[PDB]
């Protein structure tokens, strides 16, 4: 709020970058008056040792140089028993961050507007109201900046113990720091690390604001670890890759394309101490299955550390830096043995541009961390199922009907309805002119013996060999009754007198009876059965309680046949009916049932809601 | 109660008729025992309600069919019932059948 | 044989009528002959009174008048102790029918023919065949004449008592009273009468030459009685009706309409003995059932007469004279209490021009005559039955089928097949829009109470009340248990939650239960039928041998509703959405079936013959 | 033989169950009664082959149903049997426990 008019003060001399530049020198004066007012309290007090005040930056006129110089000063008188004994940090930004300021009529303004503001419980609140309003207006700065609702949710889940050493990989604004010390308000030895300049100017301002320790912080290149050790607590927002004048820069990081989120995920992987609990925010991009050499990377991941939570986060979460799908891991080291939780957030309207994401939103993330089984938006998944897969995908979804397009199947099959029963209409007015060249009996032309009875010794379900019973195939003995494939009758069954064709040998039960042909030379086994099919041997049958044919009253069965160039083409024919008439009763028996749930469950449509 | 029939008892009945229709009708062809043992199995079979239960519920015969096909296929259970304990019939005269035709040609062997 | 040689003699004098006339003259000196060669053994012999020969034709030139009284003056020489006797009838003949021979060239030949025949058992068999040769050759002559070989199989059947009197109404060429006397050869007092002259010319002579006693043959008019006696056998073969001068000649015969067919059944009935049989041929025309003036004569004919067999006579067997279809009665007096044979006779080919009806095609009828059940070509029919009908019909027919025409009509139910489904399927897709205004619970908008339980006391196939069970209707008791006419649900069936609507009041059984609204300003109760049809009620019941809904488990089920504008709206589309898919689903099962029983005997056709 | 289960077995053992119901339960209204006579014959109904059979085989029963709508409509005889003694002990409760229950309640009148 206060700080917005110094951004507002900050005009013409720099006055092209109103984003940054802008906010890069309030930081760089805001720090610098920090030291200072931070030192009068110190070892000046009033009289005993007395400081100049705010007079270095117009010092004899503007001289920025001559200012470094009145500030070591002011530090020396101090040192007589942070910031200080590490007073290189500091010394450094002022080498790497440069002034730019170049009116005096400019810079009397600000100065003044500094000493006005009031450290005690006032800065703080005011500086990430100007860090949250700088990325939402430069969209840019939103690269060193996390959402600060993903944040205080992140470290609530991680739940810091006191003896804890927490570290990020890329410090950035400090955000981390400052929510974890505000969740164990009511210390921890935080480590940070950076590569822009900027961003350790404001991360360092930053933390120093919330009177947090600045011994950890530095400014270096986490993917180039020189010699480092792991860490208690690893949480950062990791970047997104690139590789400009990194290309040939990262030799050792073999197998990578450059990644930057994924080489900081091998990163906290080395840094995370045994024991350790992380949560990193990783893009979805870099975590599906077709990243090839990112493929190790998740597997060994999956195998060492304990991955047992994922949270999605709506594209696009981060800011308008980038409208990218991201996500939160959540492996804690130990041991991997347990399945991973999955939460998915949904918010009430797309976010990014305006109305974006909200600490309201991870209330139930918060809730239901250590519960497994919460309703609607989160789920389990196992570790070994997506571990045995071809590739190894981490971009879990929820495991969690009538319409007009079974009509339109409904036609198809309407479509095929009248295809063929046309077809098998004008089939059957053919009327092939046949005459009868015999007129024999069952009686002199085969041979009709029954079977024996089989004690249900093998009954398989499957195998090469058959057995026919009083109707149908029942059974599959490895043994053959009658070597002939020819053709069999039922004889004692309520369904007697049914005729089935064997192309194959079989074993035949006491409950039916063998026709083998005497002469080969009169009839055509496919006639015949189906001309024995026709005379319906079902009346020849009598009995009370039960229908049994004679073999007897079998052979004194007349039946005409014609010749054998006759009988194969009638058999051809009557076989090709017969198949017509099977299939297409069943297509209309599917076909009827169909139609009655689909006029049913359109029915139900309409009369209920749910 | 109501019924003191039991299958052994139906079967003593159509076992019986067999040692009867064997005897009477010299059936040397192993193949005419087939229509010998159904009129022996089919006039043994009961029709009243009380007997067939009675023969049901007595020991020697299911529910189960050795033969799926020799199933009515109708909705009436006196029919599938009669139907069952005339299917065991069958199968019990069998396995004594043969061995009652095979002693009872004293005529070409001493 | 010889005769027709006679017949070519006489040519050119009458030279115009060469079918009959020559017959007649034939006929005339035939006669005259007989007389002269019978009277020369009966009292002349030799010398002891000597008689003039063959003189009386040409006395004098030709003079037959002089014949006359010289053949008188034979006579008188005979007189000195058939045909002398009754010389009135023979002299009667030589009246009515005139000599025309005006040629002595011509007569001089004929004469001579005529003393060359020998009447010892010679002139018999040429007659016929010269009575047969005429009536093919003159078409009309067969007016006067009857199929011989019917004759022979009628009076076969007949069977004459030697103790009998036969009797013809139109004795014509006395063909039956020769096969009578052939019958019962290995005597009958043979009555006769007729109109035409020439018949009578033709049927005296015929009888006399096979030694037939001619004394009750006589000519006049069998239609008017004068005043007549019953006879132990009425045979004859009765003429076809006309009028020409008859119209106001038959005044007593009042209500026929001149019918000689069946005046003269009128005649042979009143003509009939107590006792006697008889058999009359008479066309098919006058026995059927339109005959208004008829129906009188068949009903008193079946009423007191026994008529028990008729004989189907091919069209059509009276000779080229006459094509109608003709049949033989067979009423025998005594009691009329027996059924009616019948007999059809069939031959290899039509009759009639040539080719003409034989008595081997009556060998059949004659054996089979008092045999009643015989196979193929006739039966027996009832008497009562068709005295019953509206019209009294006598033309009995024979009491004693896979085509085309099945897929013919077996396509028509394809295309009522697709009628409905197509109108079914896009009646299907309207989607008519529809809000729920409240969703309620059935606890607080209708009552839900069960029935008793009903001893079985009534269960009437048909009535006005009915009763609901656990699934259907099943009853029909005359008190109602719920007066209103609601909703009822089944309940311990396992086809419970069957939800049916009644239209009326009834009684409810245990088994069901009954729904009543509460408020009528809130449900449409056929909308609410159809919305409890669609939460299949079946899932809420629970139990292991049963299936069984518990009244306050239905109360707890939650139904949203729209307006009572919208529920009728939309009870009326699903109502007729369900009728359809009961029709065609009940069509599709009979199609079903209806091809498969086309399709096997279709099968069957070619593969049987029979 | 085998089973000594009989109807009249079954029919007890549904009967005092029913006892056993109405006076835990209070059930004063009638209509609970349907809920109370189901739960005492859907327990009493037998499940084995040979429980079913000599039920259908002794006196008190027959496979005629009095509602033709409770017919499974299947064609398994064993889930029409225990359909058809269950049908009869609803019908064979019924009169006795709506006396059963009026002379239970001894509590408002004496
Ligand atoms: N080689 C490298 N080493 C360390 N940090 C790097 C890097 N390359 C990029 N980064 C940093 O990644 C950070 C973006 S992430 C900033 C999030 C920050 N941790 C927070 O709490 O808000 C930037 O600081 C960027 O400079
Ligand atoms: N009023 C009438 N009275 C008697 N006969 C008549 C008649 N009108 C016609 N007819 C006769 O009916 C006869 C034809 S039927 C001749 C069949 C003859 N009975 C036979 O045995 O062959 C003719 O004689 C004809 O003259």
């Amino acid at each position: 709020n206060k700080l917005m008019n110094i951004i507002e003060l900050i005009r013409k001399d720099t006055g092209i970058n109103n984003a940054i530049d802008a906010v890069e020198q309030l930081a760089l004066l805001l720090l610098v008056r920090y030291t200072h007012e931070v030192a009068s309290n110190e070892i000046s007090k009033e009289n005993h040792i007395d400081s100049f005040k705010n007079l270095f930056f117009d010092l004899n006129v503007i001289d920025f140089y001559t200012l470094r110089d009145k500030l070591n000063h002011i530090v020396v008188n101090c040192r007589f028993s942070f910031s200080r004994n590490n007073w290189e940090k500091i010394e450094n930004i002022l080498d790497q961050i440069p002034f730019r300021i170049r009116s005096t009529k400019i810079l009397d303004l600000v100065i003044h507007r500094l000493e006005e503001l009031d450290l005690s419980e006032g800065i703080e609140i005011d500086f990430d109201h100007l860090l949250l309003n700088m990325v939402k207006d430069s969209g840019s700065s939103g690269a060193y900046y996390s959402p600060r609702p993903l944040i205080k949710a992140m470290v609530r889940v991680l739940n810091p113990k006191p003896l804890a050493t927490v570290y990020d990989p890329a410090m950035g604004t400090g955000g981390v720091f400052v929510e974890a010390k505000k969740h164990a308000k009511g210390g921890l030895s935080f480590i940070g690390n950076d590569l822009s300049p900027f961003a350790h100017l404001i991360g360092a301002l930053n933390l120093l604001l919330n009177d947090i320790d600045i011994s950890g912080v530095s400014i270096s290149d986490s993917l180039l670890d020189r010699d480092c050790q792991q860490y208690d607590f690893v949480i950062s927002g990791v970047p997104f890759g690139k590789v400009n004048e990194l290309t040939k820069y990262e030799y050792y990081y073999h197998g990578y394309s450059g990644s930057l989120e994924a080489m900081f995920l091998k990163h906290t992987m080395d840094k995370l101490a045994k024991g350790g609990r992380a949560a990193i925010v990783i893009p979805d991009g870099i975590l599906f299955g077709n990243a090839s050499h990112l493929d190790e990377l998740k597997r060994q991941l999956l195998t060492q550390f304990n991955l047992h939570a994922v949270l999605s986060l709506p594209k696009g979460t981060l800011a308008p830096y980038s409208g990218v799908k991201v996500s939160v891991l959540f492996f804690d080291n130990t041991v991997s043995e347990k399945d991973i939780w999955f939460y998915e957030l949904r918010t009430n309207k797309p976010l990014s541009k305006v109305n974006s994401i909200t600490d309201s939103d991870f209330e139930d993330f918060t809730s239901l961390y250590e519960r497994r089984e919460v309703s609607e938006n989160s789920c389990l998944i196992s570790k070994e199922s997506l571990l045995q897969d071809k590739t190894l995908n981490l971009s879990f979804s929820l495991p969690k009907f009538d319409k007009q397009e079974m009509i339109a199947s409904l036609k198809s099959e309407q479509l095929s309805l009248v295809t063929s029963i046309e077809n098998h209409f004008d089939y059957m007015s053919l009327n092939l002119e046949c005459k009868y060249i015999h007129q024999v009996k069952l009686k002199d032309i085969c041979k009709l013996r029954s079977g024996d009875k089989l004690n249900k010794s093998e009954v398989m379900d499957s195998g090469e060999f058959p057995v026919y019973g009083g109707n149908g195939v029942i059974g599959f003995n490895v043994e053959p009754n009658r070597h002939g494939d020819s053709i069999v009758i039922g004889k004692v069954g309520a369904h007697c007198g049914n005729i089935h064709f064997s192309t194959q040998p079989y074993w035949l039960t006491s409950n039916a009876m063998s026709l083998e042909l005497l002469d080969t030379t009169k009839v055509y086994l496919p006639y015949l059965a189906h001309v024995l099919k026709s005379l319906e041997l079902n009346n020849l049958a009598t009995g009370t309680a039960q229908k049994f044919i004679s073999i007897n009253k079998l052979y004194e069965v007349e039946v005409s046949l014609p010749s054998l160039e006759k009988q194969r083409e009638m058999s051809e024919w009557f076989t090709s009916i017969e198949e017509s008439k099977s299939k297409i009763q069943s297509l209309l028996a599917d076909f009827s049932r169909n139609l009655g749930t689909i006029s049913t469950e359109s029915i139900t449509e309409k009369a209920l809601k749910g | 109660a109501m019924s003191n029939m039991t299958y052994n008892n139906v079967f003593d009945h159509a076992y019986e008729m067999l040692k009867e229709n064997i005897r009477y009708d010299d059936i040397r062809d192993t193949d005419d025992l087939h229509d010998a043992i159904h009129m022996a199995a089919d006039n043994a079979v009961p029709h009243y309600y009380a007997d067939i239960f009675s023969v049901m519920a007595s020991e020697g015969i299911d529910l189960e069919f050795e033969d799926s096909g020799l199933m009515p296929d109708t909705k009436d259970v006196i029919r599938i019932l009669q139907a069952r304990i005339y299917e065991q019939l069958t199968i019990d005269l069998w396995e004594d059948a043969e061995d009652l035709l095979n002693e009872y040609l004293e005529e070409v062997e001493e």
